């Protein structure tokens, strides 16, 4: 997203990997939470 | 229930998750002190010992801005986590 | 004409005015260009596309992994290594895990009702 | 002075694998118990490296190899056979060339306009009357002018006596030429294998940084043969080879994740973006 | 990739989103599974 | 609170921050003064196509003796401030000396174009060190011309940084091969400067010396003219180790550095351990500010008495503002 | 394509900072929306 | 945290006291809220 | 009354200006001197 398909800017950006990793971790947590929400709402009963 | 709680140790993960999240957030805040933020170094001592105070202020300003951004991000994360923990505590109080 | 980049050049259908040389996208990036040698229009497309996910058990158990390539059929293609055990789901192409017909409480969520596990020799 | 060898029998080239080998210290900063990510020229893990060997059975390999951004050079020997390197662009007295030779008395490093001939080598002679192996032939170049650099080490004596059995000494080098600086990293290890590179990990420490300023694109290896009374050849058929091997690989820009232990020595590394599991380990 | 490259003379939203590294993951539970869960709930609440 | 009135409660203040006591300086003890007369006061300089490189070591870099003579028309320094040159130690100093034409002195700089910057001498984009240039019309120039200095005019491609090209081969400009002869579209690359005392300001010989070094990354031998000071420990002091300045407490260490290592760094990329240049031993550097402070007070309209709570400390003097009772 | 890598790093640094700011703002918005959607899902589960 | 044990950077940073004070106020509110949460949850009864 | 001249249909080499005409001042704004051999110019005007 920042400077895809570029080499020099990747070398410059290598000093923001912690920020990128933290953003990705937040998004992954959001997705896992949404899946858990759906499972908790719709799977109250176990026998079909 | 006594025996099941004594044997297994993976049922109380909902609290270990909170503890680990807080510790990891603090550790990440410590980690983010090694970023140059566009300056020439990540240490104030090198900039102060290599440049005079007419061209060293630029790098210090950049570092200050980066550190402030990190602190604000940490504070926002803590605020959101506090909101969700408060909701959980309200549910627990209602249940009690 | 001095504009340097990386991408794939493809035949175009746009017709530039006689005083125009470059075309730009909504994100303000170069999309179409006229060839200075022979007057024709070509579109420029990035050659990086498609997500990649890795399914793995604990590293203290085994080193075998499975790779799920999003938004691609497997029915070569844009994959790191074809290998074998190619499976097609509605979440992407899965390489490195064999397909069975049973149904248990699933272990690792892949997506679209498909999950994966490490079972028995030993495989995914 | 130098002559041409007309006894070698040629075979198709051989290739081997580089088992998580070729990691060196990126900087001169002490770190302990740290996972450190770096971005530099490294040898990729599990690389398809080239194998050359000198045996009598005969094989005597010293061709001209390219120099692409740096070279990882490993050597397994027991009798100190591999003893020199030559770097240059054309090696035809029209461009400056760099020469590093250990002639059992001194280590000579010279940046100089040499006239290298087709087959450069060094030669040891064995005397039957009394047990004494001595180096006697030096046939690397023929002339040298405009001779810029100079370095001669202190005198010493090297054990160059003929020894057989099992390979003992493994010496690893990394050469890279950047911004007029020729940087050499070196490491030595005792081993007991017979054929190939042992599987393991070893960090290479900085050795030397020469301010040479040369356009380097090709290089060649300087070995040592043996002259004995067994073969009555004059100069081109009376040479018998020793037993040694060397492996060559090329470096590429890569990201590595190194692990510094409590004492401050590199013990493990991850070649990042090798396989997706390595990328996950990076993240 | 053969479809987003096909419509280069026509503007698209998803292609531009994906070319810049913005992807959307699929939900774990499909609509058929949710329909099955709802049908099971209806059967349970009607018969029993 | 930005107010003169404080409500009843408890508030958090700054941590227990302690001021330093004294200042120390630890430089390696070297007595020799490296030659300023064999680099700036020499009798013969090399040409620009083959520039001279000299390594300098074991210095006391004073450069205060260059004020009696040798006024420099150009002195431009990159990577370090000119006023900090007396508070630093340099790792490996290389002097590159040559002679050029005055109008070309502007080409000795990173990211420049011209025949000097392309075919003769090139500086790297990331350059640390600096350039000195001075006029020498009365030494390198004589009546009737002085053709002892040469430069390259024709080359296939531009040079790499810090690369030397001394080969003299016939250059082919057209399409026919030359085969080592000078003719039509076959020129000689090198040609000689023409120096006369009656030339203009632009066409006068300028002597150029470029110093290259590295700072605060490796053991350093060339050092400034600062004096040394005794070593103190277990106290918060200001230290100056080979140009690295800071504040902290020095403590005996247990780590063993490799023979080519000088500084140690933490996970936060900050200086932790350092080797003493005078006597080879390792010392750890620790900040002397530590411990939180809280203030318990009633309303300011009731009383001015307050209580102070110091975190993470026993009281069973200590690190307190005032013991009191 | 217009500047060498001694004065082009400033503009790239500015662009990197701006893009990172945009990404962080998007992530914060997504986090808040996830929180409110999770509250709604909890209410729906209680109602079920 | 920003430039502790340094004097010049403190003088430069003196123009961000409002930001630092606002961050500290937010954290203090968080801590007070957590204490109130514990007190409200566990102190429903008053007589031991 | 300075002279203005339009130039067109060029192969901008400027490598033939090394044999003579040493320039005491050569200062370029908007483009790096080292990138002048990798660019094409729209309309060059010389003011002498
Ligand atoms: C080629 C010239 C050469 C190079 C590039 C190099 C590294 C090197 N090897 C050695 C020990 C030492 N070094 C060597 C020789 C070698 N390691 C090699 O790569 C080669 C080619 C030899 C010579 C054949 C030997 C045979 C021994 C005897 C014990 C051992 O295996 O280390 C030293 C420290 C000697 C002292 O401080 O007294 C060094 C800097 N050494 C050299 O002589
Ligand atoms: C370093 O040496 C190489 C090889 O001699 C040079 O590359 C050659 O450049 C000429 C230019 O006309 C070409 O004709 C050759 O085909 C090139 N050979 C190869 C293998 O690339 C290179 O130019 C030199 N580098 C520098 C900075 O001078
Ligand atoms: C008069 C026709 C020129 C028109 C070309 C216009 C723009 C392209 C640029 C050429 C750069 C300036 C030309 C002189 C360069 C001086 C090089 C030197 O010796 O230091
Ligand atoms: C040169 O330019 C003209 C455009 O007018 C083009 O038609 C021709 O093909 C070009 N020559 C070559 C070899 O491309
Ligand atoms: C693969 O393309 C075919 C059409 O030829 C289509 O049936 C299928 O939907 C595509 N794969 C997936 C997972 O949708
Ligand atoms: C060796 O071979 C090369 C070319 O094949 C030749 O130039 C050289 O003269 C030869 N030397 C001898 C001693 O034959
Ligand atoms: C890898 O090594 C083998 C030797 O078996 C060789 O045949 C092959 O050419 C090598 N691959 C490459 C890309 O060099
Ligand atoms: C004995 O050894 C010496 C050197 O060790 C050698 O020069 C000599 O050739 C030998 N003696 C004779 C008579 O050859
Ligand atoms: C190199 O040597 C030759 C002759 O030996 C001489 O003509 C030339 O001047 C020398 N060049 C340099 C840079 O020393
Ligand atoms: C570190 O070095 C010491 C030698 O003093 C050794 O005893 C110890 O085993 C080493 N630690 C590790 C993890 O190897
Ligand atoms: C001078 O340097 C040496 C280190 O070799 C050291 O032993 C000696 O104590 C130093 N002299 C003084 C007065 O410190
Ligand atoms: C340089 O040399 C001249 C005479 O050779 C002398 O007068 C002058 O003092 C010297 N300057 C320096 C700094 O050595």
């Amino acid at each position: 997203y920042i400077c895809g398909d570029s080499t020099e800017c990747s070398n410059l950006l290598l000093q923001y990997g912690s920020f990128c990793t933290q953003l990705n971790r937040a998004l992954t947590g959001i997705a896992v939470e949404q899946d858990k929400n759906t499972q908790e709402v719709f799977a109250q009963v176990k026998q079909i | 229930i006594q025996d099941s709680l004594s044997s297994t140790a993976s049922a109380l993960g909902k609290l270990q998750d909170v503890v680990n999240q807080n510790a990891q957030a603090l550790n990440t805040l410590v980690k983010q002190l090694s970023s140059n933020f566009g300056a020439i170094s990540s240490v104030l001592n090198d900039i102060l010992s290599r440049l005079d105070k007419v061209e060293a202020e630029v790098q210090i300003d950049r570092l200050i801005t980066g550190r402030l951004q990190s602190l604000q991000t940490y504070v926002t994360q803590q605020l959101i986590r506090a909101a969700e923990i408060r909701a959980s505590a309200n549910l627990a109080a209602t249940k009690m | 004409n001095g504009l340097t980049g990386t991408g794939v050049l493809t035949e175009s259908n746009k017709k530039f005015l006689p005083f125009q040389q470059f075309g730009r996208d909504i994100a303000d990036t170069t999309d179409a260009v006229r060839d200075p040698q022979t007057l024709e229009i070509l579109d420029i497309t990035p050659c990086s596309f498609g997500g990649v996910s890795v399914i793995t058990p604990g590293t203290n158990t085994s080193n075998q992994v499975a790779v799920l390539y999003q938004d691609v059929n497997c029915t070569t293609w844009r994959v790191y290594s074809t290998g074998s055990n190619v499976f097609q789901t509605r979440a992407g192409c899965l390489i490195g895990a064999e397909h069975v017909n049973n149904s248990y409480e699933c272990d690792i969520p892949i997506g679209a009702g498909i999950c994966a596990s490490y079972q028995t020799s030993q495989s995914i | 002075q130098c002559v041409n060898l007309t006894t070698r029998t040629q075979l198709p080239p051989a290739y081997t694998n580089s088992f998580t080998r070729g990691v060196y210290y990126p900087d001169k900063v002490f770190r302990s118990s740290v996972l450190h990510s770096t971005q530099d020229l490294f040898l990729p893990f599990f690389s398809n490296v080239t194998w050359f060997h000198a045996i009598h059975v005969k094989r005597f390999d010293n061709p001209v190899l390219p120099f692409n951004d740096g070279v990882y050079f490993a050597s397994t020997e027991k009798s100190n056979i591999i003893r020199g390197w030559i770097f240059g662009t054309t090696l035809d007295s029209k461009t400056q060339s760099l020469l590093i030779v250990n002639n059992a008395t001194n280590v000579v490093i010279k940046v100089c306009e040499f006239q290298f001939c087709n087959d450069p080598f060094l030669g040891v002679y064995y005397h039957k009357n009394n047990k004494s192996w001595m180096e006697s032939e030096f046939r690397v170049y023929s002339s040298a002018n405009n001779c810029t650099f100079e370095y001669v080490s202190q005198p010493f004596l090297m054990d160059l006596e003929g020894k057989q059995g099992n390979f003992k000494n493994l010496r690893e080098f990394v050469f890279k030429n950047i911004d007029g600086y020729f940087k050499i990293y070196s490491k030595h290890t005792p081993i007991n294998l017979v054929r190939d590179l042992p599987q393991g990990f070893s960090a290479l420490e900085p050795l030397v940084d020469l301010p040479i300023g040369i356009n380097i694109t090709r290089f060649q290896t300087l070995l040592a043969l043996h002259r004995s009374y067994l073969t009555p050849g004059d100069s081109s058929s009376g040479w018998t080879a020793g037993a040694a091997a060397y492996y060559v690989g090329y470096l590429q820009p890569r990201t590595f994740l190194l692990k510094y232990n409590e004492n401050g020595t590199i013990t493990d590394a991850v070649d990042c973006a090798l396989d997706p599991l390595s990328e996950t380990k990076c993240t | 990739y053969g479809d987003c490259l096909g419509d280069i003379a026509a503007r698209d939203l998803i292609c531009a989103q994906k070319f810049n590294g913005l992807t959307v993951l699929p939900p774990l539970l499909t609509d058929e599974m949710i329909a099955q869960y709802t049908s099971a709930l209806l059967a349970g609440t009607i018969t029993s | 609170l930005k107010s003169f009135t404080v409500e009843k409660g408890i508030y958090q203040t700054s941590n227990f921050r302690v001021q330093p006591t004294e200042s120390i300086v630890r430089f390696p003890n070297i007595t020799n003064l490296c030659p300023f007369g064999e680099v700036f006061n020499a009798t013969r300089f090399a040409s620009v196509y083959a520039w001279n490189r000299k390594r300098i070591s074991n210095c006391v870099a004073d450069y205060s003796v260059l004020y009696n003579s040798a006024s420099f028309s150009t002195f431009k320094c990159y990577g370090v401030s000119p006023t900090k040159l007396n508070d630093l130690c340099f790792t490996n100093v290389y002097a590159d000396s040559f002679v050029i034409r005055g109008d070309e002195v502007r080409q000795i700089a990173p990211g420049q174009t011209g025949k000097i910057a392309d075919y003769n001498y090139k500086l790297p984009d990331d350059f640390t060190g600096c350039v000195i240039a001075w006029n020498s019309n009365n030494l390198d120039s004589k009546v009737g011309g002085n053709y002892n200095y040469l430069y390259r005019l024709f080359r296939k491609s531009n040079l790499k940084p810090f690369e030397r090209d001394i080969s003299t081969e016939i250059y082919q400009a057209g399409s026919t091969p030359c085969n080592g002869v000078e003719g039509f579209n076959c020129y000689f690359p090198l040609q000689s400067y023409g120096f006369q005392p009656t030339n203009g300001v632009g066409y006068q010989p300028y002597r150029v010396v470029v110093l290259s070094f590295e700072l605060l990354h490796a053991p350093a031998t060339v050092c400034g003219p600062k004096k040394s000071t005794n070593l103190v420990k277990n106290k918060c002091v200001n230290f100056n180790f080979n140009g690295l300045t800071g504040t902290g407490v020095l403590t005996e260490s247990n780590k063993k550095f490799l023979p080519f290592q000088q500084f140690g760094r933490d996970i936060a990329d900050t200086t932790d351990a350092v080797r003493d240049p005078q006597t080879l031993e390792i010392l750890d550097i620790t900040p002397c500010s530590f411990g939180g402070v809280s203030v318990i007070t009633p309303g300011t309209n009731t009383s001015n008495q307050v209580a102070v709570l110091y975190q993470d400390v026993n009281c069973t003097t200590w690190r307190v503002y005032s013991t009191g009772s």
